[PDB]
This record gives C-alpha cells, structure tokens and sequence, in this order.
C-alpha cells in the first residue's frame, strides 16, 4: 500500500506547472519519491502515473531507463565510484578494491547493515582531479586507497 | 536575475518575456544527444529521433526548439558585448573564437585553459599541462573525449 | 516517381518510403521494425540498401529503405555487397542472444525472424559468448510471453500504444536489457491485444489458445471465412488439424479489417471444439434418444411435417443467408419468423432503412479511419463492434496526420507525425449509459439514459438544421456541450455518425439519422455507421419476417403444431418461461443447430447442423456487404459416424422430402441462385464469391499448404487404407494441397498467405497490389445496396426525458466483448476472461436501498427472481440498474426493460 505524502504530491504538482505537458514531470516525480524514500517502490509507479495522468507503463519505462532512479532498495548512502577512462588511467581499480575490502560487498550490492550501496557510475565530469567517487550528494576527488576507510567513516 | 528584472516578465522594459528553468537529469549518457535530450525533457525514455525534421522546426512538444551547448551560449554574450569584429580577430584560424581546451591523465598539471583555436596539442601538453608525469613516457592521446 | 533498383527502372509512388515501394514491386528487402499499418521508425536497421545520387556514382552509402523516400531519380542497390554484408551482420547481431528454441517455439514455420535469417544467408555462428536471458510474465489467458526470443524491434509497443491506444504494455530497461511487456503480471487489457501474435515477428507473444493444441502452419487446413462473433464481418483464416479448429488468423481484407482483428474474434472460436456438440441427428421417443443417419432423419421429419396442419419456421441472425432462406422456403414466406424480438426487429429494420434509404453513405471499416469528427450515439462500440472502435481511434489520430502533412513531413515518418501532433486529435463525442473505453480519446462523453442520449442527438440535429424537430427542456450546461458538438461537427469536412441496435432504443437510431440528415443538408461529406448485434443480423433484416413473439403466440394458440428452429436458442430474444411453455405445447419441435442449446430438451428432432467451420454460406455485415465464408474441413473425415451438414442442406433436403418424398442434398450455388431469384434485395450475394466451377488455370484453390504432412499416417490408427480426400462440390476450394495458392493467382478469396521465403504473416505483402493496400485483384465481398438518391424525412418523435419512478428500475445495457456474444461466451477460454456477474447501481440508489458494494440483491423479471452482487457505478444515472447483456440468464432483450421488487436478499 503506497500513498504519496502531501509534500511529495505538492512537489510533483509544482513541477507539473513548469512544462506544457504533465508527462514532462515524470523524471522529477520519480526523483522526488526517491529523495524522500531512498528509492522508488513498486506502488510509487502507479501513484506517480495517477498524479501525472500518464500510464504506469510509461512511468516504469522511464524509471527503468534511467540509472539514477533506483527501482530496488538501496542503503542509507550510495557510493558511486567513476569507472570511466580517465579515472581508469588514474587508477580507479585500487579505489574499487579498497571500497570492496572495507565494505565486504561487490558493486551493485548493499552492506548487511543497510549503510552503504556500492555502485559504479559513468564519468562524473571531474577527470582532471581523478579518480573520483560520489557519496550521496558529495563528490570526492584525488582518491587514494588509504583515504577510503577514513573518508567512508564520516557517513553514518 | 529574476529579482533584478533580468528574467521573467518585461525584461529591461522591452516587453520580452522569458522563463528559465533547470531540469536535473537522472543519469544516462544518451540524454546529451539533442533529440534524446528533447525526449528526456518531455518525460520519456531518452531515445534519439530521426532527422529530418530537425528540432528547429518540430522539437520539444512539436514546437520550434534550439539545443545548444553550455559553452556555445557562454560564447554569445561576449560576441554581443564586444562585437563581431573582435570575435573574428581572436585568432587567425578557420574556427573563430576561443575554446576551452585541456589535457588530462597522468600529466603534471591536468586541467582546463581557454585557448584560441589552432594552438597545437603539444602546446597544451607541455606548456599548460606540464608534460607527462615523472617516469612516464607518452604513448597516445585522445583529442576530444572518449568518442574520438 | 521513377527509381532505379540494381540497374532496373521502376515506377513507384513518390509519397512512399523505399522499403514499401520495393516490396510492392516484388523485391525482397529484409525488415523487422517497419509495419505497413505502423509506419517507419528505423529501429532494427535490417532494411539497409546502398544509395547512389547519380547513375555515375559507384561509392554509394548505406541507408534505411524504410526511412528513405522513394522520390524521383534515386538509385539504390539491394544486392550490393556492402548492403548484403550489413544485413547479414544485423541478423547475426540479433542471433547472438537468441535462444535455441525453434523446436519448442510456437512461431516456428511461421516466424519472420526465421525467414529473415534464411533470407540474408546467415547460417554460420561465430559468436561464442553468453546469451542474455529474461524472465517471463503472465499476460492472461490469450497471450503467452517469452522474452528470450525478443529482437527489440519495438513493433509490439508501437502497435499496442500508438495504434491501439493501449496503456498496459511498454518497454523497460536499457541497452541490451530492454524488456517488452507489462509493468507487472496481469491480463492485457486491450480489446485488440491478440494482434500482437501476428505483429511480433518472433515467438515472444504467441497465441496461448492455439498453444494448448499446437500444430505448425504447414500442417494446418485453412479456409477463407468470416468472423461470426459480431456484425462487423472481419475476414478470418480459420485453420484446423485432426478435426478440431486450431487457430483463427487474420485474413487480410484491405476494405474491411486489413491486418487486425479484435480479441473476441481471435480467441472466441472455442465453441466449435466443444465435445457436447450434436454430431448426428437425434430423434426423441419418449425418454429414449435414437441416433439416425441423414436419410432416416429426413424421411421421418418429412412424414411428421406432412401430417402437420401448419409448420412455422424460426430463423436466427446467427445463421447464414442460405440457411434462413432454406427455412423460409421449407415453411413458406408467411409462416417464416425471424428469431429476434419485436423491438429488436423494429430497431434492426430502422437501421437498415437508414442505411439503404437515408441517402447517406455508409463507410466500410477501413474507410472509417479517414473521417474528421466522430459522434457515437448509444452504441458501446468497443464491446459490440470493437474493430470499429479501433478504426475510430485511427480517425481520431487523423488530426496529427494533417498537421504533420502541413509541415511537409512524409506520411510514413510516424514518430515525427506523433511529435508534431502531441495531444491534438479530431473531435470524438460518445454517449452511453455509463463510461466507455473510448473516453480516453473522446472530446466529450455523455453518460445518460437512452432517452436522454436520443434527446441530445435530436438537439444536435436541431442546432445543425432548424427544420429538424426541436427538443425543449435542455439545461444551459447541456446546451453549451451541445453547441460544442455542433461547432465540431459543422466544421468537419468528413463527419461520421455511429449508432446501432445495441442501445435498445429506436429513438437513438432516429436521432442519429436526424443528425446525419442535418449534416448532409449542409453539404457535408457525412457518413453513417450502424452496428448490429450478430453476424447476419442485417441479412435477416433484409430477408424479413415476423417477430419471435408472433411465432410464440402462433404456437401458443395452437394454430401451429410444428416449429422448425434454426440456429436459435430462443432464450436470448424472449422469456424462457414463455418459450418453454410454447415449445412444450407444440407436438413437433425440430431444432437445426450446431450447439447444445437448452431448447433441445423438448425438441422431438435435433438436426446436427454445421458451424461456420464446417459449412459454407453468406453473411451480411453491418454495412451491407455480402461476404462468403467457406468450409474449413470435413467433419466426417475422421469420425465416419458424424452426420453434420450445412443448415441449408438439411432444410433443402427436408423440403424436397416433404414435397416429392425424395432426398436432395443439393449444391451451394443452387441455393444461392434460389435466394437471388426469390429475394431481389439479396441479389448481390451471387457476386460475393465465384461459384464452384471457378478455376485458376484449370485447378482449384488449395485449402492447405503444399508441405502438408502426415497424409498416410494421420488416419492410420482408424484404418491403414487411406480414403479419398473429401470432395467439395459446394465451392471452388479443394480439401487438399492439390490446388492453387499463388499470390499472383487471379482471385479474391485467399485462404492463407504463403510465399517462398516468406512463411510469416508478412507473406500477405505478396498478395496485395501495394503493401498495406488492397488485395491485388480486389478485396472479396460486395455491397448489397448503393447510397440512395433521396434521403428520409426528419423523425419528429422526440422522446421525453427519463424520469425515475419508485419501485421501477430501468435496465441499462452493459455489453462485454468477452461475454455478450452467445457462441463465443460458450468457449472455455472466455470463462476466465469473462467478468463475474453483477448489477450496477448508482450510489444514491444503493444508499436508498441500504445496499453496499458486493451485497447480493434479488429482482424478479417475468417470473424469474434472480440474485446478483452489487457493483457501484458512479456514472450510471439514478433510476437505472446496469445489467450485463447476453450472459447466463440475462437476455439482451432486457435492454431498456423495467425491473420490479429490487431488494437486498
Ligand atoms: C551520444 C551523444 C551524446 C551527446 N552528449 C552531449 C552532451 O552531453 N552535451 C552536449 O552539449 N552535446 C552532446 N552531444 C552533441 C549534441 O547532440 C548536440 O550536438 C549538442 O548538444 C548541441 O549542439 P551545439 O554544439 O551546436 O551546441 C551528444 C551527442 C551524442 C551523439
Ligand atoms: S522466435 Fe523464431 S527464430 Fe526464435 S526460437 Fe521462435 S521460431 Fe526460432
Ligand atoms: S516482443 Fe516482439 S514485437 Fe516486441 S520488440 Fe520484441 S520482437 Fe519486436
Ligand atoms: S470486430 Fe466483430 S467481426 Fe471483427 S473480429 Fe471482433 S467479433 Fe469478429
Ligand atoms: S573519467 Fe572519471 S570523472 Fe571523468
Ligand atoms: S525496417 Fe527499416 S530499420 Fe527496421
Ligand atoms: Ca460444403
């Protein structure tokens, strides 16, 4: 049983005002639900579709198209390490190995206490300061495998 | 800019109305392709579209639409302020104006510098990027991103 | 436009793309994502050809032929080396993940992907890595889902969402993990979901009803036939194997249904395979039932009929023209009765009078898609005439088509057309007792009683033309909506008015005729469509006869002591108590039918008639087109004890045995000539198909593919001696593969599409003049009547507004595509799809009765106190109860009737 909160519904309608078609608010409606609840659960697809007046199949096609809209439950903090070409040259593999050793999980997995979800991501547009990674809204550059356990500890 | 009359209704008393919005993405590389950008702005899956028709005649929601890069739109105000003749005489090359160029990846000074068109890649690599790092020999380079 | 293909000059349409132009010329270009009805999108990249700007150009460039206009002066090569290598590479890329599934795949031998793999010449696998896999979904009882076989051609979503306006199918995921299906498990809710099995070029979407008793396409015995499940008359290709009807495929008719059926026609055929069907004539002696052969049945029935003082006949709209005529000849014209009720007959003859005397052209089903504004009055088209609802959706998309044509966008560039149009569409106004499935695209929906819908129509006609009679007592809000409808219809270049007999009111048909007349008087190109109930309702109305009530009172007064009932259960058109009493009073009841009906418990003789799969005949659809259906198989080929004949054959031999004491089994063309000699209004049924002497260069038309298998084994358990193939003296088709099915054969009746290299439904390309157009020697079927020179007068009988009165409940008809048709609701696959029985109530009326949603209420109609659970209907107007017509115990004659003693029990 999914119900959109008042804050979620008002945010979705306010974003509906920004376009000439309410369908154009589907991505940000999914992002609003994800920001409130960590991810987009299954009933949120039908709730968002009902608010925007578009089919649930379109909402789910959007949600499963875009990589940053999570349709599976994640941890409290999403680590997104860049695995693209410049960070590969700058040695993201050591960063990924350090993250895997500290968290004892694989990419795409969530730690057993629900704290961290480790994810590869495409280039973060910070290639001159690589290797880069992204915790929830914070980007960390100039990464070394030694600074990974200290820098992960400030996200509780 | 909205507070100081530069955006919104009756900008500078000219009668021109302009609303500027920011649409934050949800993380796909294909969304940068202009027709897939238009599809993503419409709240759909970001597949590109066949051209013709180009977005200039039927783009976002079927309306005339122009998609331009950040740096292109950042180039236009200096053209409008300092004139066309200043912009043509920035460099003696077929490509007018200045381009943000740079070198990245195990160089001494990886970064980003505004340079006229026609500067050599060796000038960017050695004078600006500082050359390769110590103990590393130059093997290859990609000029313009991962797709070159 | 002149194009050059591989150094050969061709004359093509410049408004077409290169793929459809080259396929219309007989050239072979492989393709997946393009469809003639869906336009071009350029997804699969299979249709690559090399293009040259000049004749003196040798480099060229690979282009998509589906995305390239066939303009004047283009040079292309299909057989270029780079083009062939690229098309083979596209097939190979599709093969990298494709499962090793062809032996256990229902698409095998009918698969477009198999055909294009062979056509490109790709037969060697060098990919050595893993293949991606997908889980499947449960899509309901009709469509089986297997996503491993998907080639991501996007045809399913383009058809289902853009064409059919369905909402519950979509594409999910990303790069090589794209998934096509529903957002979750559940039944596909579109009434036209079944066309996915032919639209999908692979075995992802397959016919589950056929999959239960699966056979390959080469093993099938096909015939051209007409769907019997409603009045639209969509052309079908039924196919059988081992004596059972295995599958209903779409038979392409470029004038009626082209590529698409509805799900009632596609999946409601299962009543043909019921094990309780009569296979032999059976005579009742006391409590005993004795099986007779054909001659003893004819002799005994003729003896009892000779002893009888008056024999009356009761026809049916289920039966063909020839069967109803044969009954009419057996009993006499003055003793013939149509099997429908008096009100149903009045509405049907009024609809026929409007069609062939109103002076307004009635369009064919394909022509509906070209109209500019649609007004549907009373007729719940999606549940009663579903393919008309699909065609109306296309007509509504016509506005985006017009806007895109204004911007010089080609008509096959469907994505650009849809982008330009956005949400703009042509006006659609629908009226019903409740909400319709057309309300998503309707400009306005009027939920009102049938009298109020008729009054709205009369007001529309009066505002269009002041000579039309006025209706007083219209609210200003309803007046504003009326002016909206009037401004839409008056500005339309081609308005269309749809009505029919299913609303159960004469005044709705009269109001639709008044609106059409008012639009015609303004010099508009107005069309009118009437939706009838059954497959041959219009033919029965043209033939005419007394109502079922007159036959019942003739049997009840004792003036008739013998009744012959043809293909009629009699409970759908009259109260079962009255029918049972009248049939028990009659000393002789003969029932000629192919289904085990309830009136055979009192029948003294039951003649095992053939269904449409085992019979030939002619049916008249809702627009007056006579269409011939042909027998699919001989039911006595396996079971020699089966005596199952055409109804007209039974009744003609009965008349012969009654007159000259001798049996005459006759021929179909003799009966057709008798029809056109006796009834001049049915004279067009002679030209519906050529007679049985028609040949293609001396050879008959084959019913089964040339690779039909098992001839010396399929009957070998019965007897090791192979019999003769059953003979077809009735038609030009042969019950074997020893015949003609060439795509260039000069004929109109095509039993199935097959061409060398094209085993899928894409083989219909070779049978058309141009792809997506007409069959290349004309579509089968002929219109019985032309548009009359003069129209009718305005109907001045404007009804008063609906008034609720206490203790009296007006029955609002609720039709269901799965359930409201008698024979298809007998099919076992429809039982899961059929809704649970219910009674619809307004919230105010349910609160007044002290009744919540789900509680059972009991009501009495004609001595039948039945109980039904309550569903709350917001849109139903108070003073009405909604009833599902045509279900078990709810006859469609109850539409517009009243109800007493509705209480919670
Ligand atoms: C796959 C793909 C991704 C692209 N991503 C971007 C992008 O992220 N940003 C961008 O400005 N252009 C991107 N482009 C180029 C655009 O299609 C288009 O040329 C540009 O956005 C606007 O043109 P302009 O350079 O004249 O401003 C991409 C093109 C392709 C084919
Ligand atoms: S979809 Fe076609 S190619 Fe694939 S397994 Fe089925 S028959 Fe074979
Ligand atoms: S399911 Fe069928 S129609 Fe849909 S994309 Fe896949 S192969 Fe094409
Ligand atoms: S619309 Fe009517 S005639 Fe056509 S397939 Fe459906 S039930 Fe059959
Ligand atoms: S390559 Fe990693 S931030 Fe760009
Ligand atoms: S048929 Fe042309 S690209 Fe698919
Ligand atoms: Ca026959």
């Amino acid at each position: 049983a999914f119900e959109l909160s008042a804050a979620e519904r008002e945010a979705i309608e306010h974003e509906m005002h920004h376009y000439e078609d309410p369908r154009a608010a589907s991505i940000e409606a999914l992002k609003i639900v994800q920001k409130q609840r960590g991810w987009v659960p299954d009933g949120a697809i039908h709730a968002i579709a009902d608010v925007l007046g578009i089919p649930a199949s379109d909402v789910e096609g959007v949600a499963t198209f875009y990589s940053q809209i999570f349709r599976q439950p994640v941890g409290r903090h999403v680590i997104r390490y860049c695995d693209s070409v410049v960070c590969h040259i700058n040695g993201y593999q050591g960063i990924q190995a350090a993250l895997e050793k500290k968290l004892n999980i694989k990419p795409g997995q969530t730690t057993f206490d629900g704290r961290f979800t480790l994810l590869p991501t495409c280039c973060l547009g910070n290639c001159d300061k690589g290797p880069n990674m992204m915790i929830d809204e914070d980007t960390h550059a100039h990464l070394t495998p030694e600074a990974i356990p200290e820098l992960l500890e400030r996200y509780k | 800019a909205t507070e100081a009359g530069l955006l919104g209704k009756n900008i500078m008393g000219t009668g021109f109305d302009f609303e500027l919005f920011v649409h934050t993405g949800a993380g796909r590389y294909i969304c940068g392709e202009e027709t897939a950008l238009i599809n993503s702005l419409e709240g759909r899956r970001a597949n590109p579209r066949s051209k013709p028709p180009f977005p200039a005649t039927s783009g976002a929601w079927g309306k005339p639409t122009c998609v331009n890069n950040v740096e292109t739109l950042c180039n236009v105000p200096a053209i409008l302020a300092n004139g066309v003749e200043w912009y043509q005489n920035i460099s003696k090359s077929k490509d007018a104006g200045t381009k943000l160029m740079g070198f990245s990846g195990r160089v001494k000074n990886p970064g980003l510098w505004e340079l006229p068109f026609g500067t050599t890649a060796r000038e960017i690599l050695e004078d600006y990027a500082g050359g390769m790092r110590d103990g590393l020999k130059f093997k290859a380079w990609q000029p313009g991103g991962a797709g070159t | 436009a002149t194009i050059h293909v591989d150094g050969k000059e061709y004359e093509v349409n410049g408004a077409d793309n290169l793929l459809e132009a080259c396929l219309s010329l007989g050239l072979d270009i492989p393709y997946f994502c393009w469809h003639p009805a869906l336009g071009s999108v350029g997804a699969c990249r299979q249709c690559a050809v090399k293009q040259y700007q000049n004749a003196e150009d040798t480099r060229g460039r690979l282009v998509m032929s589906c995305m390239t206009p066939a303009s004047d002066g283009t040079f292309i090569s299909i057989d270029d080396e780079e083009a062939k290598q690229f098309r083979e590479s596209v097939v190979e890329w599709l093969m990298t993940n494709h499962p090793h599934d062809c032996p256990v795949c229902e698409e095998g031998g009918n698969c477009h992907l198999q055909d294009m793999t062979v056509m490109t010449g790709h037969s060697f696998r060098r990919y050595r890595f893993t293949k991606r896999t997908h889980r499947n979904q449960d899509l309901g009882p009709f469509i089986s889902h297997e996503m491993n076989r998907c080639i991501a051609c996007y045809r399913c979503v383009r058809y289902y969402k853009d064409y059919a306006d369905g909402t519950d199918l979509g594409v999910y995921g990303a790069h090589d993990n794209v998934y096509f299906g529903r957002p979750e498990d559940g039944t596909l809710e579109s009434e036209f979901s079944g066309n996915l099995v032919e639209i999908c070029p692979t075995g992802v979407f397959t016919d589950k009803t056929h999959s239960e008793r699966y056979n390959r396409k080469w093993d099938m015995q096909f015939a051209p036939s007409i769907c019997q499940q409603c009045s639209i008359g969509c052309n079908i290709s039924p196919g059988e194997r081992y004596g059972e009807l295995r599958r209903i495929e779409n038979r392409y008719n470029g004038t009626v249904n082209h590529y698409f059926l509805c799900d009632r026609g596609r999946f409601g055929y299962g009543y043909v395979n019921l094990k309780d069907r009569p296979r032999q004539p059976v005579q009742r002696r006391g409590d005993d039932f004795i099986t007779l052969n054909a001659e003893q049945a004819m002799q005994g029935a003729a003896d009892i009929l000779r002893q009888s003082k008056k024999v009356i006949g009761i026809g049916s709209p289920r039966a063909s023209v020839e069967s109803n005529f044969a009954l009419r000849e057996l009993v006499g014209e003055e003793n013939f009765y149509t099997g429908i009720a008096h009100g149903e007959q009045e509405r049907l003859q009024l609809a026929l009078k409007v069609l062939r005397e109103g002076g307004i052209y009635t369009p064919a089903l394909r022509e509906i898609e070209s109209y500019d504004a649609v007004l549907v009055l009373g007729e719940d088209v999606t549940q009663t005439g579903a393919r008309v609802a699909l065609a109306v959706r296309q007509a509504v998309k016509g506005k985006a088509r017009e806007m895109a044509a204004a911007q010089k966008v080609a008509d096959w560039q469907i994505a650009a057309i849809l982008n330009i149009g956005q949400r703009a569409k042509h006006p659609l106004f629908v009226t019903n007792v409740d909400d319709t499935r057309l309300d998503d695209i309707a400009a306005w929906t009027y939920r009102a009683p049938v009298e109020d819908q008729a009054r709205l129509g009369f007001a529309i006609a009066h505002a269009l033309d002041n000579s039309a009679p006025a209706v007083d007592g219209i609210e200003p809000e309803l007046q504003s909506k009326i002016d909206v409808i009037v401004q839409a219809l008056a500005g339309a270049k081609k308005p269309l008015i749809i009505s029919g007999t299913n609303a159960g009111s004469l005044e709705v048909i009269q109001a639709a005729a008044n609106v059409a007349k008012a639009l015609k008087g303004r010099g508009a190109d107005v069309g009118i469509t009437m939706i009838a109930r059954s497959v041959n309702s219009m033919g029965l109305g043209i033939m005419g006869g007394g109502s079922l009530e007159e036959a019942l009172t003739e049997l009840e007064t004792g003036r008739a002591d013998a009744v012959v009932v043809l293909e009629n259960d009699l409970h759908r058109h009259a109260s079962a108590i009255r029918v049972n009493a009248a049939l028990a009073k009659a000393p002789l009841v003969m029932v000629v039918d192919h289904q085990r009906t309830a009136i055979m418990e009192n029948a003294h003789l039951v003649l095992s008639a053939a269904s449409f799969a085992e019979s030939d005949g002619t049916v008249i659809n809702n627009e007056g087109r006579a269409q011939r259906f042909f027998q699919v198989y001989d039911p006595a080929y396996y079971d020699s004890k089966t005596v199952m004949l055409e109804s007209w054959r039974w009744l003609h031999s009965l008349h012969s045995t009654l007159l000259s004491r001798e049996v005459d089994w006759t021929q179909l063309d003799h009966v057709i000539d008798a029809v056109v000699a006796k009834i001049p209004e049915l004279a067009g049924i002679k030209d519906a198909a050529p007679d049985a002497t028609f040949r293609i260069r001396g050879q008959k038309l084959a019913r089964e593919p040339h690779r039909y298998s098992g001839r010396t084994a399929m009957r070998a358990n019965i007897s090791v001696h192979e019999p003769r193939q059953p003979q077809d003296i009735d038609t030009m088709f042969t019950f074997s593969m020893e015949g003609n099915n060439q795509p260039t054969a000069h004929r109109s009746q095509v039993p199935f599409a097959w061409a060398p290299g094209w085993n899928s439904p894409q083989a219909w390309n070779k049978f058309q003049d141009e792809v997506g157009g007409k069959l290349r020697f004309g579509d089968p079927g002929v219109r019985l009547f032309e548009t009359s020179e003069n129209g009718l007068d305005y109907f001045t009988s404007v009804p008063a507004r609906f008034q609720p009165q206490d203790g009296k409940w007006r029955i609002a008809p609720y039709y269901h595509l799965f359930g409201s048709d008698e024979l298809s609701q007998r099919a076992p696959v429809f039982q899961s799809r059929m809704p649970q029985p219910y009674i619809k109530l307004n919230p105010a009326d349910a609160a007044k009765l002290g009744v919540n949603a789900g509680t059972r209420v009991s009501f009495s109609y004609d001595g039948n106190t039945v109980t039904l659970p309550v569903e709350i209907a917001e849109g139903l107007t108070a003073g009405q109860v909604g009833l599902p017509m045509g279900m078990s115990g709810i006859a469609p004659v109850l539409a517009g009737a009243h109800l007493e003693d509705l209480k919670e029990a």
